[PDB]
């Protein structure tokens, strides 16, 4: 298999985890050529998966990533949730030496999500630059 | 009617060819010969797809998309490997004779050729053989005609002489050395003459009005007039 | 300037007796034309369409289509030789070289004299009596390279 | 009765998904140098107030975008006219969400009466010619006989006569006639029209010099010259 | 052969030319600007070029007054000779007949053989 | 050789002398009884079943059968336009059974037409026959008018009332003509392209009417089994395929010529017990059993017989079953090419894969024939022995004419490889730029 090949990245044990803590219908897993699991959790429940991730056993202690992305012109979108626009969280294990992409999906008119600081202290300037270049509110 | 291409179900019309039927599915299937308005004649066997016979079967058979109904229950694959490979193979057939004329050619950025050239995913030249050669002929003051790099797909002979009712525009000669045009240098006489610089795929007939002041179509800028 | 004669003309219309469509007497009529001219020149395409009632195209089509309709002129005699494959076994190139030695042109023209045009052809239907070579109507089969010159000193 | 033209086309406050529609491709190149022999600095963009679409590229031309018109096709892979089967909703069909354009009536409830004007048959009467209308692909419409490359195909000026009155007037193929429309003569050339019937004249409507409106006047001392 | 690829592959657009025909049936450019004030001199065009004719050289002085005079036209960019590539020419591969090279005078192109030819 | 008319139904009656023929004599010698039988005291579904039990199957090379074939004309009676076509084209490089068939025996050929436009209630029949044939054309205009004047052709045919008219329509010379939808093309004056199937011509064919087209051999079978019966047809061989055929081995043996055979007989009798084997110093090396369209065989499958079932599980055709042997002093790159220039040159045109793929093929085998082969040659001709076999091509043109290709590289290789000397070299350098060394 290339290292190019297109990978839902089902058997990463921290999609049994996940599936083990939530539950097998909380989230929705992505098949990417990005080479980490992609997660589409919904907004209720992102503190409580990013708690979760923060607490494990080999845990994710980096917020890398946190950007947005508008998804109103995207057409090809199959097998992903309905979003107008999209919030990714990209998180690093060093211990596990892994990483998982967080995505949360928001309608047109609630572009609010919850605001992940009291986890990360660099989702300060990571939200401010989304709300500045998305208009998408962290509460 | 009921079909099943890579595997996937789709619902379409049974009246359809596969190869309209694949298109307007967003399916993606080369093609030269085949236009919506003149019906599907098998000629230049670019749109090739493997039909099975029932769910379980692994040999298949190339058919032509454009020649087979999309009937109830058809299985078919257009990303098969030996399909793949033929209608790699037959662009390349077509590739073996055509003129290093992309620059100097008005259909450069509008080709057809170019497109399904590019996306069979042909870029390697191994022919290192001759190119065969053709004189050109006046067409009138609308249309320039450049018999090199025409491909045989017989869609002009098909359009100016069945659809469009024309009689002085026909095919000649044989094997490889097809020609399509007029019998002797002359204007076009048809009045929908200048339908068969979209009909044709390749450079053959281009706009000349449009030639004297040449642009690519990336260059323009387009409005929906009437 | 090109007119079609009274026979010729009748001829095609006798053809056109024989079937349903006009344009099915296309190629007897452009075989009536090279019978009596040796060839079919520029304006008897367009003379067999407006006999036919069929497009000047139609006409140019068939005539470049099929071999045996000569749209360009041709010698007063027109050699045939086979280069098929049992002819090829039997070897044909021995005679084809005699022809070339003889006539001093090389297949697909004619000589100076306009007396010859040496062309290869596909199997005659022959091949047990190989090589084979036809001039204007006769088959001439078991072909030696000896008897290539005598062979086309009959034809004047 | 014009009220059905507002839904010809939707307004200048349309948007695709808030985004205008693109006159041009997203590759439209040369925007810091197509004007820099005038003055090196780029000016404004073109401002449409008017319609809908955007005289730049910054638009949508997307072949799944919810609209009707579309000015031109463009697909990833589709260079070519046959980017016109993305656009579409099946190949051959109509447009995916219809065609532009919209019937300004309905047909009617109840049709008309019949017309009892029947004419009577064509006289061809002594010293009046019947102007025959003759129309053109290329010469009759009034501005594109202003396009220099129709001159090259718009046909030669001439009268359509009968050969019987051809023979009548003693005038050959080719040579120029005279005639007299509203005190006006000027001269054209014969062409011999078997099809034409007997006491009439045929003039090239729309040409020059010729108005379409002299199909079925009547012309007088039409004379060779 | 005024192909107009360099302009589009230029990632600025500081490129603008017009194709022009001669007789004989060559294309050339009809005019040929580059907004040096724009060019980020990234070797973009000079990739794209299918005739090697577009090229970016040894020479770095090219400082300016006016910024007007930083537009270069088709007087200013023509050079005598060939440049970086010194033997290519891309109408010895194409098809296309111009002034001193007949239809099949090209590379690897055969004679052309009419409809008409006595020859099966 | 004695020819019984029991045992061989085609050419019992050829004259001593290569003589044709004419009414009299074929009269004389139990002419038209077939023909009378079937026009007076059958039904023409009756002749058409007979046809169809007699297991006559198609002699132009496929081996379909032609009871079958008559079958699948429509049932309407609306369709009262009907035709009967003869192709006489035999264009195929090693056949001529045709010419020896027409040219001495004409009124067997008018009476199989007689016969089978009767069954197919055919309004018209034409003989759709090559221009090189001159003489096959005398004698069949000739036949005829013999027949015309005579009353087995025209109005009223043995008072019957079945009205039956006989055309010779000449060719221009190209290989494609027959082909059976080419040869409807041809036969309406338009340019020889193939028509796809279905719809088959039975159904619409010449003008859009049912049309047959059936080979001059099968029309020369249908005589012979409406005068002896379908019981005589059945028990001549012991075999799959019913009756005689027409086989011979041409090219270098002691006598080259044609022979009516029972089918099942094996190619080594053909071979040695009537064309005398090989001539003095030559040894035997290949074979092609049915024409320039059929795979070449080798040495062990010459005990083989010569039936469409046998010859096609060892990797060929039986085709026209005129084989055509090839010795030691042939080489096989040269005569592979002679074969693909052939069939390259008889292209229609119409489809990319024959069109564009067969000159690749025979500028491979001209290199190689002079030793300018290059890596990638060999490889190149099997892709394209591959990418033009049956159902990749508009017409079967182009699978006949890969498989002598094929076949010669499967059997012997070590000649296609003695073409490879020169390094594979597609670019030539380019100042200033550096090439992309692949490995
Ligand atoms: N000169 C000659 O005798 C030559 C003979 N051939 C032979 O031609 C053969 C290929 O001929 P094709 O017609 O292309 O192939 P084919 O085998 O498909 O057709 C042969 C006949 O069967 C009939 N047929 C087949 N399937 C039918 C169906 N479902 N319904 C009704 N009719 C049907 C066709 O109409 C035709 O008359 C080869 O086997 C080859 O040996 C090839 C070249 C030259
Ligand atoms: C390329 C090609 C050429 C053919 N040429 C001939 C031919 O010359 N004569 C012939 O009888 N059949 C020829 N055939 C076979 C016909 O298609 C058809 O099978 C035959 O003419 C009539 O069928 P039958 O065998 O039942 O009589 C050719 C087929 C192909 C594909
Ligand atoms: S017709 Fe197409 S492929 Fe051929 S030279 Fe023109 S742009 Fe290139
Ligand atoms: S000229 Fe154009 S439309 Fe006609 S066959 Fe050639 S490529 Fe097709
Ligand atoms: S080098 Fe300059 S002109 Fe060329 S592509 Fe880059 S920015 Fe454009
Ligand atoms: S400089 Fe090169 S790329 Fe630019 S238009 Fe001229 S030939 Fe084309
Ligand atoms: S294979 Fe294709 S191009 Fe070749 S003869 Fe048949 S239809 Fe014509
Ligand atoms: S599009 Fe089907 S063969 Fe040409
Ligand atoms: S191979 Fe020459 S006559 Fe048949």
């Amino acid at each position: 298999e290339p290292a190019w090949q297109t990978r839902d990245h089902l058997d990463d044990p921290v999609i049994g985890e996940l599936r083990n803590r939530f539950g097998p219908d909380a989230f929705t897993v992505q098949a990417t050529r990005t080479g980490v699991p992609v997660v589409w959790i919904k907004r209720e429940q992102l503190l409580e998966v990013g708690d979760f991730l923060k607490k494990l056993p080999k845990p994710y202690v980096m917020l890398f990533d946190l950007h947005g992305m508008d998804e109103r012109l995207r057409t090809h979108r199959e097998g992903l949730p309905a979003a107008d626009f999209s919030v990714f969280y990209h998180l690093i294990s060093i211990d596990r030496n892994r990483d998982i992409m967080l995505k949360v999906a928001l309608a047109e008119n609630d572009l609010h999500v919850p605001t992940f600081t009291k986890l990360f202290p660099n989702a300060n300037w990571y939200e401010r630059e989304t709300w500045d270049l998305f208009g998408i509110t962290f509460d | 009617a009921t079909i099943h291409v890579d595997g996937k179900e789709y619902e379409v019309n049974g009246a359809d060819n596969l190869l309209e039927a694949c298109l307007s599915l967003g399916l993606d299937i080369p093609y030269f010969c085949w236009h919506p308005a003149l019906g599907s004649v098998g000629a230049c066997r670019q749109c090739a797809v493997k039909q099975y016979q029932n769910a379980e079967d692994t040999r298949g058979r190339l058919v032509m998309s454009c020649m087979t109904p999309a009937s109830d229950g058809t299985f078919i694959s257009i990303d098969d490997e030996e399909a793949k490979q033929f209608r790699e193979s037959v662009v390349e057939w077509l590739m073996t004779n055509h003129p290093h004329d992309c620059p100097v050619c008005e259909e450069g950025g509008n080709c057809h050729l170019q497109d399904m050239t590019v996306m069979t995913g042909h870029s390697f030249r191994r022919y290192r053989f001759t190119k065969r050669t053709h004189r050109n002929q006046d067409l009138g003051p609308f249309i320039s005609h450049e018999m090199n790099r025409c491909i045989a797909c017989y869609r002009c002979v098909r359009y100016y002489k069945d659809y469009a009712g024309g009689t002085d525009l026909g095919v000649y000669g044989a094997h490889d050395n097809v020609y399509f045009g007029r019998p002797e240098d002359g204007t076009l006489e048809s009045e929908f003459s200048g339908n068969l610089v979209e009909i044709c795929p390749t450079g053959v007939f281009t706009d000349k009005t449009h030639s004297e002041r040449y642009n690519r179509k990336w260059d323009m800028q387009f409005a929906p007039s009437i | 300037a090109f007119e079609l004669s009274a026979a010729e003309r009748e001829a095609i219309e006798h053809e056109m007796h024989h079937y349903e469509d006009p344009r099915a007497a296309s190629i007897e009529a452009l075989k009536i034309v090279q019978k009596q001219r040796g060839w079919v020149p520029d304006g008897a395409i367009h003379a067999i369409a407006d006999v036919l009632g069929i497009p000047a195209s139609d006409v140019e089509g068939v005539a470049t289509f099929y071999s045996q309709i000569f749209r360009q002129p041709v010698g007063r005699h027109v050699i045939r030789y086979c280069d098929s494959v049992v002819c090829h076994i039997n070897g044909y190139q021995g005679i084809q070289a005699a022809l070339e030695k003889k006539l001093n042109i090389k297949p697909g023209q004619t000589t100076f004299d306009g007396r010859f045009t040496l062309l290869p052809t596909c199997c005659l239907g022959n091949c047990d009596k190989g090589p084979n070579m036809m001039i204007d109507e006769d088959t001439h089969a078991h072909l030696t390279p000896e008897a290539i010159p005598e062979l086309l000193e009959r034809y004047k | 009765e014009l009220a059905g033209i507002k839904d010809a086309a939707p307004d200048a406050t349309f948007r695709i998904r808030g985004q205008k529609l693109a006159r041009e491709p997203h590759r439209y190149s040369g925007r810091t140098a197509m004007r820099a022999n005038i003055s090196v600095h780029e000016p404004r963009q073109p401002q449409d107030i008017d319609t809908m679409f955007t005289f730049s590229m910054e638009g949508n031309n997307q072949p799944t975008a919810h609209r009707s018109q579309v000015p031109f096709a463009w697909a990833p892979g589709w260079n070519s006219p046959q980017a016109w089967n993305k656009f579409q909703d099946e190949v051959g069909g109509k447009l995916r969400f219809g065609d532009p354009g919209v019937r300004l009536f309905e047909t009617s409830e109840n049709g008309l009466d019949y017309f009892t004007s029947v004419p009577a048959r064509f006289q061809p009467q002594d010293g009046k010619w019947r102007i025959a209308p003759y129309y053109h692909l290329f010469g009759s419409d009034e501005l594109s006989q202003r396009a220099p490359v129709f001159q090259s195909r718009m046909p030669q000026p001439y009268i359509k006569l009968n050969p019987a009155d051809a023979a009548k007037l003693g005038v050959n193929a080719g040579t120029r006639v005279s005639f007299s429309y509203d005190g006006n003569t000027v001269t054209l050339p014969v062409e011999i029209a078997e099809g034409l019937t007997a006491g009439q004249v045929g003039l090239p409507m729309g040409m020059s010099g010729i108005a379409p409106v002299l199909a079925g006047a009547h012309l007088e001392d039409l004379k060779e010259a | 052969v005024a192909c107009n690829l360099c302009a589009v592959a230029c990632p600025v657009g500081c490129i603008s030319l017009q194709k022009a025909e001669t007789k004989d049936g060559r294309w050339y450019p009809e005019f040929f600007r580059i907004n040096f004030s724009r060019c980020i001199f990234c070797g973009l065009c000079e990739e794209a070029c299918p005739t090697t004719a577009i090229q970016l050289t040894p020479d770095f002085e090219m400082g300016e007054y006016k910024r007007q005079d930083l537009v270069y036209e088709k007087e200013d960019l023509l050079i005598s000779g060939p440049g970086k590539y010194p033997e290519y020419n891309f109408y010895r591969m194409a098809g296309m007949a111009i002034d001193g090279k007949d239809k099949g005078e090209a590379e690897n192109e055969a004679k052309p053989i009419d409809v008409k030819s006595l020859l099966p | 050789i004695i020819r019984t008319p029991e045992t061989h139904p085609l050419t019992w009656r050829l004259r001593d002398d290569k003589q044709p023929v004419w009414l009299d004599e074929y009269r004389s010698k139990n002419g038209y009884e077939g023909a009378r039988k079937a026009l007076t005291g059958l039904s023409p579904d009756e002749i058409v079943n007979q046809v169809k039990d007699a297991g006559l199957k198609g002699r132009g090379g496929a081996g379909f059968s032609t009871g079958l074939k008559w079958s699948l004309m429509p049932k309407d009676e609306s369709m009262n336009i009907r035709y009967l076509l003869c192709n006489a084209d035999e264009m195929e490089p090693g056949t001529y059974k045709d010419r020896l068939l027409m040219e001495q025996l004409p009124h067997l050929l008018v009476e199989g037409m007689l016969i089978s436009a009767f069954a197919l209630k055919a309004y018209r029949g034409y003989i759709f026959l090559r221009g090189e044939y001159i003489e096959a054309a005398v004698n069949l205009r000739r036949a005829i008018a013999e027949a015309t004047e005579a009353g087995l052709l025209g109005k009223n045919i043995m008072g019957t009332g079945f009205d039956f008219e006989l055309f010779v329509h000449t060719g221009a010379g190209r290989y494609i003509c027959g082909e059976e939808t080419a040869l409807i093309n041809s036969l309406e004056g338009r340019r020889a392209n193939p028509r796809s199937k279905p719809p088959f011509p039975a159904t619409s064919g010449a003008w859009g009417k049912p049309t047959c087209v059936n080979n001059v051999e099968t029309l020369c079978n249908v005589p012979a089994i409406l005068a002896n019966g379908v019981e005589w047809y059945q028990n001549i061989s012991k075999s799959k395929d019913a009756g005689t055929k027409l086989m011979g081995f041409s090219g270098r043996v002691k006598n080259p010529g044609l022979w009516e055979l029972p089918f099942g007989t094996t190619a080594r009798e053909i071979l040695e017990d009537y064309a005398g084997g090989m001539r003095d110093g030559l040894k035997f090396k290949a074979w092609q059993p049915g024409g320039a369209g059929t795979d070449f065989l080798t040495e062990a499958h010459l005990d083989l017989p010569m039936e469409f079932e046998s010859i096609g599980k060892a990797g060929s055709r039986l085709g026209t079953a005129l084989a055509m042997a090839v010795d030691h002093e042939i080489n096989m790159v040269s005569l592979v090419r002679n074969l693909e220039e052939f069939f390259a040159r008889e292209s229609c045109g119409w489809c990319t894969p024959c069109r564009d793929g067969l000159p690749w093929s025979v500028k491979i085998l001209r290199a190689l024939e002079r030793g300018e082969g290059q890596p990638g040659d060999i490889e190149t001709l099997e892709q394209l022995c591959r990418f033009l076999g049956p159902g990749k091509t508009f017409c079967a043109h182009a699978p006949g004419a890969v498989e002598p290709l094929q076949s010669a590289i499967k059997y012997f290789r070590e000649e296609f490889e003695a073409g490879i000397k020169q390094p594979f070299s597609n670019t030539h350098l380019i100042n200033g730029i550096q090439p992309n060394l692949l490995k």
